[PDB]
């Protein structure tokens, strides 16, 4: 302590009695097995000398041999102003297993001890540092609770980690922390802090001794931020017949507005049980309590996903060694093919679909057309997979769904128009009507996978027009009028009319989608079945070999680096290549029953070329990028196998 | 299920300038248990402990407390009794009930319920005039 | 009328010296051993079988079954008094509640004053410091009652009912004793909760705060309080015990403690418990009087008769079942035991057994292939498709049966519905969720709504249900195998039209089915006479005609199938070429012909999971070539009727 303010922690709840009990007729807290002194000293021992002996990557500061991992973090807290220490509970588990057991079991008593220990260590050195408040420790990565339905009343008030997707976040709620009073008579003022969740009103002023003359003045009081979050849990254990679960989270002061709807997050917090009133206007409570998490920490990183937008925007996400390795990869002649092949490794030789999906994961160049009157340009790549069944479209959509952050999966008739855009429900915790987003807004900066695109009625497929053209969702409903953001990539899979490609019908007759809607997709991959025996044999071997027996982290970091730093711009010779390509492709597609080209396919080419240049870490779009855009656009739609009169045959 | 109601239960108060009345009552209990009269030559006896024992076993349920004994053992308690007799005599009598309980324990059946003890009190101070009972002496 | 001190001595005597030869003939004290186990906190639930009590005190069993809540309390008192003398070591304090119990006990000892008589309120409530929970197992001499007929004359009595579970809440904490601390004293205050609601206390009653006449406001806290796992289910009358023109009646079962998480919706269960009232005060009651709701306070919940449980953990059995499983014709015997009253359809029954056993789910580098076999019986009128489906429903552990459009829409998928314990919007699953890891029998598949056919697409391949409608935005989880029954395009197979023009399924849905079986009944004198003799014997004797092998009881079939289920076999490399060649040959003959269904990689995957199921039925850990041969042969027999 340096006289630095020790701000209260609403995430730990209201303080308890904190009675000290001696177990001899040593001085544990009543009902616990922790004494504050030994817990504090254990944690200091942990902070001073803990080294991860197995982890060397993604530190960017961590010397990871230097005796503290965490006092390096304290040094960072000195360099930056933020007074928060995120302690990985697995580290505590390694160092002191009993301390870990105590932490997850009595967090409300152990975490404040951790706070005192951290501030003692920090202000031992850095004794002239200035912090807007003392350091607050945030333990994360506790032993993951796989299914939150498995939690018992034995687990109430313990520290748990869960994962799921943020569904709704409330508006910020002001929570009182210190009340302000004035006497209506003498104008003498006093302040009263929250004590166990209530304020004791002064009831006599100490100046003019008038009974009940001090009045609470709300806007001179001190408040804290609170936010309710609906999180749809993503359990790793899914017992038979169990429906999906929504858990209430409450974030406080600084974790408020830290996650947006559609974000996948690991949340560490305290499992709380709270009483329900029988009416809002009485004080009787039910015998059966309801539960929520008081959020302690948000972890956005996931090993199996790509980096989220919050991570990619973080300046120190890569070490210099990592950036050099990524750039060295970008100099490889076939980095495009390597990265494409790293996608869906269990799917057999759909190399062009995988290249298109890679370009979709990279995306085109975000542009600010705001001074041009034009509007907003869609930098997202929309792919449609049309092909006869059994050709692994749903597997590709499932792979992309399970790989990106901010993704959604929709199939067929299970979605409606208002279920994709937005609707009003009544929050059953506030008794208030709140607006909930649908699938197309929850993937606002991600990929929406629409499966069985064709088996999906035109009512809900009209919603896609504005999303795919203008990246916005204008809703003019009864009272609420706004323009939701829907900057999604669309990965759609559909069957032909008659559910199987028949060769007697032209491509347009056989896809059978409105011809204005097909122009919104910038790749239409025709996943057709050649009646080919060699391919049968090779696929059969892949599939059977699948019944007995490039990295991801590098792919993840490569894509994150490309999104962070690379903003490809068209070169003059790329400009000319695009002009010629559009004119040629428009000549080609003007044939009988082929998918025609509109001025929108020129922008499709631009997006694909920019994405491909971004794969090279190029920062400059060149003729090779436009050439690959043309080639990908032609290979999808099988325009080499298409005659200008009729359908296609086989490759 | 919505028919019965059990009681409200509580525990002993395990854990935890102007002393609270519980503490004053405890000091009164200590005074009654531990106020010793006599000398090691003639022996020591605990005056009020065995007086409570004798009176209770006879069925008396009262004791006589000298205010100088209390003043010597605990001068603050005697000051409380003089200034605010009403509440501190309630404390002292409750203390006497407890001490009598723990010196007659156990009691023959029929005498199972513990009795209230009246604490009469005396002093050696010279009496004041009945004419001196002015208004400043009210509630003392 | 009766003296409960003597009853407590009676139940103590029962608990201490009742013995049985259960342990392999060795004579054990059945309940003393458990008193040991739950004195060391290694057990929570003590199920007091009332058949054991009846062996030596049937009058006690009568008293128990007549009050049943006095006696649950008596038994808890008696066991709580017996626990200290059965404790042979010191509990390791596995829990957090245990620490509170230990601290409270130690403080009580510390300030004991053994001879001083403390107030009746100055004590720990019994329920606060138990950690065990005691339940009755109904006497078998009590015949189970019907939910409709459990009425006011059985309030307070122990009854046993059976029905389908329709609805179970989530497990959530029910306050049993609310603990408070004071801001002045340091004593704890306890408020045992009996009602469904309670008013939290405001002022503390402890001795110190009464002596001091202090404010002493008390604060309700979850940390010292007692919660119990609570769960509310709705259970429904079985169909064959409803009056004639009626609908089935429900009963609310309040499940708490260790009986939670047993029943799931869709389960057939037998519940033993006390029929009890809830005062129902508060309303603008039309009628004067103390009217109340009712519920069954569950004591024993037993899944049964299709969702039997204990056999699963009792896989060890007689030497017999060893010898039949070892036999080579075991697969034929299990197939023949499927609906023995239906004559013929031997290969159909073999395929159905494969659907029951299922293949092995693969999870290679994040690209899931499901081991479920989906079968469609595309047949003529009156060829026993519905009878086979209804049988498979009665057989499989988690099976839902769906006809045309009674269970359409959210009757297959989920819906959001209001609850009662929390009053919010819970998600309830339909047939595809109630059959999440079992079979969903879709009768009249061809006359199904197009929205439901689309949902079935996504279920059959991705094994989920994606809903993005207004109230609901979830991906449900539906790992079921679809047994469908349908008629050809015009209700009867027309040999003058093409095979797919008769099936009337699109290529995508037709490929969703691992085995699609055509069942035509061409008349012929011999086979029709044999079918008629079988059917007329079944009518005459209510049984199938005797054959060489007696068909297995449906319990044995369930146990054999379940014992097969945990037998994941691997396809070896030595079969890779054989399987690939079979698939290629099948694929080539599919387009060589002009009367063939759509064929794809799913055809390979069907071979592969069918052969895995066949390997699993032989309890082997690798697939052999005979399994692949049988898979191929079933795949041809599926369309053999065309010839
Ligand atoms: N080229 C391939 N690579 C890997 N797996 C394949 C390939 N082709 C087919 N499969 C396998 O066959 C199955 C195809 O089902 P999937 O749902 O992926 O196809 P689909 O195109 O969605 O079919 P539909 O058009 O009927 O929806 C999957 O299990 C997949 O693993
Ligand atoms: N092979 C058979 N063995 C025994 N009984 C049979 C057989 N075929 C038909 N039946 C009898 O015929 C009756 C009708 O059978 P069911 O209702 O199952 O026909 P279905 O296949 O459902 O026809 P639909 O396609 O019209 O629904 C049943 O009572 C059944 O007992
Ligand atoms: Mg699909
Ligand atoms: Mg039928
Ligand atoms: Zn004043
Ligand atoms: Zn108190």
């Amino acid at each position: 302590v340096r006289g630095t303010p020790v701000r209260q922690r609403p995430d730990l709840g209201s303080a308890q009695k904190g009675l000290q009990v001696d177990l001899q007729s040593k001085l544990v807290i009543w009902g616990t097995d922790v004494n504050v002194a030994a817990c504090k000293e254990n944690f200091q021992r942990f902070l001073q000398r803990f080294i991860d002996p197995l982890a060397k990557e993604e530190e960017n500061v961590g010397i990871d041999i230097t005796e503290p991992l965490y006092m390096q973090r304290l040094g960072e807290i000195n360099v930056i102003g933020e007074p928060f220490l995120n302690v990985n509970c697995e580290h505590i588990k390694s160092f002191d297993k009993n301390l870990y057991r105590q932490l997850i079991s009595y967090p409300q008593e152990v975490i404040p001890t951790f706070d005192m220990a951290v501030n003692e260590i920090f202000f031992d050195r850095y004794p002239d540092s200035i912090l807007e408040h003392q350091i607050q420790v945030r333990p994360f990565n506790a032993l993951k609770t796989k299914n939150m339905r498995n939690l018992n009343p034995e687990d109430i008030d313990q520290l748990i980690t869960i994962s799921g997707m943020v569904i709704r976040t409330s508006q910020l709620i002001p929570e009182m922390q210190e009340a302000f009073f004035q006497c209506q008579v003498c104008a003498h003022t006093t302040r009263v802090e929250m004590d166990r969740g209530r304020i004791a009103e002064p009831s006599v002023c100490g100046r003019c001794h008038t009974t009940h003359s001090m009045a609470l003045i709300h806007n001179r009081s001190l408040f804290s931020d609170k936010q309710m979050i609906k999180l749809q849990e993503s359990p790793e254990d899914m017992p038979a017949g169990q429906t999906p679960h929504t858990v209430i989270l409450f974030a406080h002061n600084d974790l408020v507005d830290k996650v947006q709807p559609g974000d996948r997050v690991n949340v560490t917090g305290i499992y709380r049980a709270v009483p329900i009133r029988v009416n809002p206007r009485v004080s009787n409570v039910k015998s059966v309590y309801k539960t929520h998490i008081d959020v302690i920490h948000y972890r956005k990183t996931d090993a199996k996903r790509l980096h989220g937008l919050d991570e990619e925007a973080e300046q120190k996400l890569f070490s210099e060694k990592r950036v050099e390795l990524l750039k060295e990869l970008s100099r490889k002649p076939d980095i495009y093919e390597r990265l494409a092949s790293a996608l869906a490794p269990s799917i057999y030789e759909h190399e062009d679909i995988k290249k298109g999906i890679l370009l979709q994961l990279f995306g085109g160049t975000r542009k600010d057309f705001s001074h041009t009157g034009r509007g907003k340009f869609r930098a997202e790549i929309n792919i449609l997979l049309c092909g006869d069944p059994g050709t692994s479209k749903s597997q590709l959509l499932q792979y992309v769904y399970n790989l990106v952050p901010r993704g959604q999966y929709t199939s067929g008739k299970g979605s409606s128009a208002v279920g994709l855009t937005a609707y009003v429900m009544k929050d059953p915790e506030t008794r208030q009507l709140v607006l909930q987003t649908g699938a197309l807004v929850l993937s606002d900066n991600g990929i929406c996978c629409i499966d069985e695109f064709d088996k999906m009625n035109e009512s809900t497929r009209s919603v896609l027009h504005e999303v795919m053209e203008q990246q916005t969702l204008s809703i003019a409903k009864a009272g609420i009028i706004c323009q939701l953001n829907a900057r999604t990539s669309v990965l759609a899979a559909a069957n032909p009319i008659e559910s199987q490609w028949n060769p007697k019908k032209t491509t347009i007759e056989n896809i059978q989608l409105p011809h204005t809607l097909l122009s919104r997709f910038d790749l239409i991959f025709l996943l057709l079945d050649p009646q080919d025996e060699a391919y049968d044999r090779r696929l059969a071997h892949h599939l059977v070999a699948l019944y007995y027996q490039l990295d991801m982290a590098v792919l993840k970091d490569y894509i994150a680096y490309a999104h962070s730093t690379i903003m490809p711009r068209l070169s003059e010779e790329a400009s000319q290549a695009l002009i010629e390509a559009y004119v040629d492709m428009r000549k080609i597609g003007s044939s009988r029953g082929m998918v025609s080209a509109y001025p929108r396919q020129l922008e499709s080419l631009i997006r694909l070329a920019e994405a491909h240049a971004k794969v090279r870490l190029s920062n400059k779009v060149e003729a090779i990028d436009v050439e690959e855009a043309k080639r990908l656009h032609r290979e999808a739609l099988k325009q080499s196998a298409t005659d200008p009169r009729t359908g296609i045959v086989d490759i | 299920s919505g028919f019965d109601d059990p009681g409200i239960f509580y525990s002993d108060s395990f854990g935890g300038g102007q002393a609270r009345k519980s503490q004053l009552q405890r000091r009164f209990k200590e005074f009654l248990r531990q106020y010793r009269v006599g000398t090691d030559r003639t022996g020591f006896t605990f005056k009020y402990r065995d007086e409570l024992k004798r009176h209770y076993n006879l069925g008396e349920y009262w004791i006589e407390v000298e205010m100088e004994d209390l003043a010597s053992f605990d001068e603050d308690l005697a000051d409380y009794l003089y200034k605010q007799p009403a509440e501190h005599l309630q404390l002292l009598e409750e203390a006497a009930k407890e001490v009598a309980d723990e010196v007659t324990r156990p009691r023959p059946s029929g005498e199972e319920v513990l009795q209230d003890i009246q604490v009469m009190l005396k002093s050696d101070a010279s009496p004041s005039s009945i004419r001196s009972l002015k208004s400043d002496m009210m509630s003392h | 009328l009766k003296d409960y001190a003597l009853e407590k001595e009676k139940v103590k005597k029962f608990l201490q010296e009742f013995y049985q030869d259960d342990e392999l003939g060795k004579k054990q004290f059945k309940y003393g051993n458990q008193l040991v186990r739950l004195a060391h906190r290694e057990q929570v639930a003590l199920y007091v079988d009332l058949d054991d009590v009846a062996e030596d005190d049937p009058e006690l069993v009568d008293s128990i079954c007549e009050n049943a809540r006095r006696y649950a309390k008596l038994f808890a008192d008696a066991v709580q008094e017996l626990l200290p003398q059965y404790k042979e070591r010191e509990v390791v304090n596995k829990d957090v509640l245990d620490v509170y119990i230990e601290h409270r006990l130690m403080m009580e000892q510390r300030s004991r004053d053994p001879g001083m008589v403390r107030s009746p309120q100055n004590q720990y409530p019994a329920e606060l410091m138990r950690r065990f929970e005691l339940y009755f197992q109904g006497p078998s001499s009590n015949k189970p009652r019907v939910i409709r007929e459990v009425r006011a004359d059985s309030v307070g009595k122990l009854v046993t009912v059976r029905g389908i579970v329709t609805r179970v809440s989530e497990v959530k904490p029910k306050m049993v004793v609310a603990t408070y601390t004071c801001d002045q004293c340091g004593a704890e205050t306890y408020q045992p909760i009996q009602s469904p609601t309670f008013m939290p206390l405001i002022m503390c009653p402890s001795q110190e705060c009464q002596t001091n006449r202090s404010g002493g406001r008390l604060y309700l806290q979850t940390r010292g309080s007692r919660f119990i796992k609570f769960q509310e289910m709705k259970m429904q009358e079985h169909s064959d015990q409803v009056p004639v023109g009626n609908i089935p009646r429900s009963i609310t079962v309040l499940v708490e403690g260790e009986n939670t998480r047993i029943a799931q919706p869709g389960d057939h269960v037998s519940v033993t418990g006390i029929f009890l009232p809830i005062l129902r005060t508060g309303f603008r009651q039309v009628v004067q009087g103390l009217l109340s709701e009712t519920y069954l306070e569950a004591h024993r919940i037993v899944k049964m008769n299709k969702s039997e449980d204990d056999e699963s953990g009792a896989g060890e059995l007689t030497r017999e079942e060893l010898r039949q499983i070892a036999e080579e014709d075991f697969y034929e015997k299990l197939a023949a035991s499927i609906a023995p009253e239906i004559y013929g359809h031997e290969d159909v029954k073999k395929a159905l057994l494969l659907l029951l056993v299922g293949g092995v789910d693969q999870s290679p580098r994040g690209m899931k292939i499901r081991g479920n076999i989906n079968i469609c019986l595309m047949g003529d009128p009156g060829v026993a498709k519905s009878q086979l489906l209804s049988y498979i429903d009665r057989l499989a552990p988690r099976s839902q049966y769906t006809t045309g459009r009674g269970s359409s829409g959210v009757g297959l998928t989920a819906a959001v519905l209001r609850d009662s314990v929390s009053g919010e919007l819970t998600l309830e699953g339909g047939a595809l969720v109630l059959a999440d890891q079992g079979v969903c029998c879709i009768d009249e598949f061809d006359k199904m709504a197009e929205a439901d056919r689309t949902a079935i697409h996504e279920v059959m391949e991705q094994q989920t249900i994606s809903i993005a409608k207004a109230g609901i935005l979830t991906t449900l989880n539906a790992r079921c195998s679809i047994l469908a029954a349908a008629n050809p395009a015009y209700g009867r197979y027309n040999p003058r039209r093409s095979l797919e023009q008769n099936i009337q399924l699109p290529a995508a849905l037709l490929s969703r089915f691992d085995l699609l079986w055509l069942i035509q009944d061409r008349p012929d004198r011999d086979n029709d006479l044999r079918l008629a003799q079988h059917i007329t014997y079944v009518h005459q004797h209510s049984r199938q005609p005797p054959s060489q092998f007696e068909p297995l009881d449906m319990k044995l079939m369930r146990r054999y199938i379940a014992m097969c289920r945990e037998k994941q076999p691997m396809v070896p490399e030595s079969l890779a070429d054989y399987i690939t060649a079979a698939y290629v040959e099948m694929r080539r003959e599919a387009w060589a012909s002009k009367d063939a269904t759509y064929t794809s990689a799913r055809t390979l995957l069907a071979i592969l999971r069918l052969s895995t199921a066949l390997a699993r039925l032989r309890m082997v850990d690798v697939v052999e070539k005979e399994d692949v041969n049988e898979a191929i042969r079933l795949m041809e027999m599926s369309k053999d009727s065309l010839l």
